[PDB]
């Protein structure tokens, strides 16, 4: 049923996106609405193969209707999850605030924890001051430069085709565009390894002798003995990119 | 000690310690390798660059089978099965569908070639500032007071290795901002006054090391009667 | 919609304003201690202090002058809900990516009314009215019309993803640096000489 | 249209990037910290509102 005051001579109705949403019956003169009927994705939950066999499925954006076995979420209908009351660090992320995870064992869905509570006694008279310390190392990963790459657009076009490339040259000169665009691509490659790399000028040796006080740098410094002249970390580094 | 006199640490913490430091780097320095070793996504940054690289290249080099609405993905065939006339017509399917992708393909590579200068610039930066040098920037060079840093190289990208400091095994004290002594007003000239319940002591505020309050480490400038909360109690000389 | 949709994002508000409020909590209660340790407990006129220490100011300044630096302080918060409201675009850099979203799919879904070239812009018209033989040459119009606008919208998208994740990376830079420390950097958090944020 | 060939893979690729990075931004802007402090219950700083 609808709720639009037609005027006595119009038919249809649309909107801001121009689009049919009202009708009129010929036969009986009643309005109706056109609304279209429910559609969204499919989203597949599962742990690793190599773990268990078990799924589970959500719909977006539909209630459980139109469809342990069901559950709604802000997201959608959650089916084959089962709810619990307990919090966890959040382990696959699936809408507003909601987790799921494999924990005898079936997956559950919960409301993912922000951290420990804590709370710090605060008092105007009181301070507190270490009397221990510890070092630690931490590494980071950047990426600096990636391939250099070169097009032929005749070859990959046409081929070996004379008539081909007769009505290829029609077109213009977009094949000029795209080679100089790879080619300022390529010399930004090797800048940015120019740049990152070389900053100093000299080549710096370290002495025979490798003592320091106390301190052991052989898993950083140069291995002689191997050919590549690398250090185990980076020989580890090299060996697990593939 | 050099470096730990900059972040607000005396020498002789170092130099009265340097057996337990060296033990500790050391164990530091040993477990990196295994913490790279058995996690396996800890590269996968420098692993998305070959991924991409490689899917991009193997769209590109498949798309050439498509039709895009023509007799076949051929020339060869099309040219000697057809009258020419239908000929010039058919080819220019494939010549705009093979053009569109390339320009797909270009687009691409540019968009992502933005990105990866960018993290070049950053990498750049990073290297200038925490191996160089000391840095106070907070977080920038690792999650506590930054001491030194050493630079490894990797397939298309770089890895760092900071070294920090971080305290340990704090305890309660009780504290005064001034102490009053002749009528006369008493702060300290680098540290904290505290207290262990009977007597009071100045220490430095990154290490528990109670010294005997005196002239020396200390200055007077002002009054008795403005501070709030000040204590008043004995100073020698 | 036609086959467009709006995923809910993963952090609630509630999330984030839990984040915010233990950042304001642990800033109050132990100072720059806690973002690079276990977190340490001093009294607040004594962080001042060592605040003001920092910028080449001594103590006996904030000691001898705590009630006029308070009141200051409290006006100074007191006009900052004013200053927001008073000026209409304050907030102009949040709206305007509402705003640009709004036009972005208004646009794409105003597009599926072109005709491109056909006797008709409606796929069940075209069907209903002709034989499967004569009903290609049209389809062929509409569906590259279409493909043209998905991938000028999905360019659009990328281009403005970019600029978005710069911006995200400084504010995360900001609040590593004005907030869990205290910056030498001028003009970086704020004019003047920093204090804390 | 299953003609033309694998465009759809490639926006629903980069729709789907987007979308995880634009998690990433507030997980690296706002989570910063990993304990959750209070406020003591006594509200008093020296003299200072917050
Ligand atoms: C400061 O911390 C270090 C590291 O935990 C402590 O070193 C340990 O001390 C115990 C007791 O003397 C030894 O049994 C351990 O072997 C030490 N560890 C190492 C790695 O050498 C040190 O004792 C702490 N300082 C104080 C005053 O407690
Ligand atoms: C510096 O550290 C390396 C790494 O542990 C030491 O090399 C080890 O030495 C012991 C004792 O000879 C061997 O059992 C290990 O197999 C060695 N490990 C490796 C990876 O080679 C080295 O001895 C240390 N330097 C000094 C002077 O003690
Ligand atoms: C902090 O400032 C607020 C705002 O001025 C003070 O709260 C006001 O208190 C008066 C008297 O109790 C009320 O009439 C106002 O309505 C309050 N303001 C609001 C917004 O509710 C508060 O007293 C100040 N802090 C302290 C410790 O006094
Ligand atoms: C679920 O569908 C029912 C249909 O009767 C409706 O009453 C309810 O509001 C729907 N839930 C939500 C969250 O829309
Ligand atoms: C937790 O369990 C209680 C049982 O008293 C229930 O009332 C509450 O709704 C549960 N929390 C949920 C479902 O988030
Ligand atoms: C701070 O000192 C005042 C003294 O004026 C006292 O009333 C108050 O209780 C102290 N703060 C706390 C948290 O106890
Ligand atoms: C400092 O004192 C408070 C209250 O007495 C206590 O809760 C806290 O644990 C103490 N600090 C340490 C490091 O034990
Ligand atoms: C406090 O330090 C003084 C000076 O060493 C000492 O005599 C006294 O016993 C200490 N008191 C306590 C409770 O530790
Ligand atoms: C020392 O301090 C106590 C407590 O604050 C005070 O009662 C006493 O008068 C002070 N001494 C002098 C000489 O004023």
């Amino acid at each position: 049923e609808s709720n639009k005051k037609f005027l006595p001579f119009q038919q249809f109705g649309r909107d801001i996106a121009d689009t049919t949403d009202a009708v009129r019956d010929p036969q009986t003169l009643e309005i109706l609405d056109i609304t279209p009927c429910s559609f969204g994705g499919v989203s597949v939950i599962t742990p690793g193969t190599n773990t268990s066999n078990q799924v589970a499925v959500l719909y977006q954006g539909v209630n459980c209707t139109e469809v342990s076995n069901v559950f709604q979420t802000r997201a959608g209908c959650l089916i084959g999850a089962e709810y619990v009351n307990n919090s966890y660090e959040c382990d696959i992320p699936i809408g507003a605030g909601i987790c799921a995870s494999y924990q005898s064992q079936s997956i559950i869905a919960y409301t993912m924890s922000l951290g420990a509570e804590n709370s710090v006694a605060y008092s105007n008279n009181s301070i507190a001051i270490p009397t221990n310390f510890t070092i630690s190392v931490t590494t980071e990963i950047l990426p600096v430069s990636m391939t250099k790459t070169s097009v032929d657009c005749t070859m990959y076009i046409c081929g070996d085709s004379t008539e081909c490339s007769n009505l290829l040259l029609q077109y213009g000169s977009f094949c000029t565009q795209l080679k100089r665009a790879l080619t300022g691509i390529a010399v930004e490659q090797d800048k940015n390894t120019q740049e990152v790399f070389a900053q100093v000028k000299q080549i710096y040796k370290t002495p025979p002798i490798k003592y320091f006080g106390g301190f052991n740098f052989s898993q950083i410094l140069p291995d002689p003995s191997k050919p590549s002249k690398r250090s185990p970390i980076e020989d580890l580094l090299f060996n697990k990119v593939t | 000690a050099y470096r730990f006199n900059g972040i607000g640490v005396t020498q002789n913490v170092l130099y009265e310690n340097q057996k337990l430091i060296a033990n500790q780097f050391n164990s530091a320095i040993g477990k990196i390798q295994d913490s790279l070793s058995s996690t396996p996504s800890a590269l996968g940054k420098l692993q998305d660059v070959v991924n991409h690289n490689a899917q991009a290249l193997n769209t590109l080099v498949k798309q050439l089978s498509s039709k895009f609405g023509a007799i076949s993905s051929v020339l060869n065939d099309i040219l000697s099965r057809l009258d020419p006339p239908e000929a010039e017509v058919q080819i220019d399917r494939l010549i705009t569908g093979r053009l569109q992708s390339l320009q797909t393909y270009v687009t691409q590579q540019l968009i992502r070639a933005a990105e990866i200068r960018a993290s070049a610039n950053l990498a750049a930066t990073k290297m200038s500032e925490c191996v160089l040098g000391q840095s106070k920037r907070v977080d920038f060079c690792g999650k506590g007071y930054h001491l030194m840093s050493f630079p490894q190289s990797a397939p298309h990208g770089v890895v760092f290795l900071h070294v920090t400091y971080v305290p340990a095994q704090e305890k309660n004290f009780t504290t005064a901002p001034a102490i009053c002594h002749d009528g006369k007003a008493h702060f300290p000239r680098e540290g904290v006054f505290v207290s262990n319940g009977t007597h009071w002591f100045v220490t430095q505020r990154n290490f528990y090391e109670p010294q005997i309050i005196t002239t020396d480490n200390t200055f007077v400038s002002g009054n008795c009667d403005v501070v709030i909360g000040i204590v008043n109690n004995t100073v020698y000389d | 919609f036609n086959g467009l949709t709006v995923l809910p994002p993963l952090l609630t508000d509630e999330m984030i304003a839990q984040y915010t409020s233990a950042l304001l909590a642990g800033t109050i209660t132990s100072g720059w201690t806690f973002g690079a340790g276990p977190a340490l407990q001093i009294p607040f006129p004594m962080q001042m202090a060592y605040r003001f220490n920092g910028i080449g100011v001594t103590q006996n300044v904030l000691y001898e002058n705590q009630k006029l630096i308070a009141n200051q302080f409290n006006s100074a918060i007191g006009k900052i809900q004013d200053s927001l409201s008073s000026t209409p675009s304050a907030l102009g850099k949040l709206q305007d990516v509402v705003n640009h979203n709004a036009q972005a799919l208004n646009t794409l879904v105003k597009q599926l009314s072109s005709k491109f070239g056909a006797i008709s812009s409606v796929l069940n018209d075209i069907l209903s009215r002709l034989d499967p033989p004569e009903a290609e040459v049209q389809i062929d119009r509409l569906i590259t019309g279409r493909l043209q606008s998905l991938q000028t919208y999905v360019t659009q998208q990328l281009i403005r993803a970019a600029e978005i994740r710069a911006s995200a990376n400084l504010a995360a830079t900001k609040m590593s640096e004005c907030v869990l420390g205290q910056s030498k950097r001028v003009d970086f958090c704020g004019k003047g000489y920093h204090l804390m944020s």
